């Protein structure tokens, strides 16, 4: 953890493990 | 979008507070 390759659910689960409860405004790939 | 980053190299946590609302 910290440092590493994250994708998919491991990614969206990094996501809300940093931004807690507020979530992220990203989208995987759509766009952004 | 960083899932072009972070599924095929490497990323972190200072990286992904850039995408938090």
């Amino acid at each position: 953890f910290v440092n590493q390759h994250l994708c998919g659910s491991h990614l969206v689960e990094a996501l809300y493990l940093v931004c807690g409860e507020r979530g992220f405004f990203y989208t995987p790939k759509t766009k952004r | 979008g960083i899932v072009e980053q972070c599924c095929t190299s490497i990323c972190s946590l200072y990286q992904l507070e850039n995408y938090c609302n």
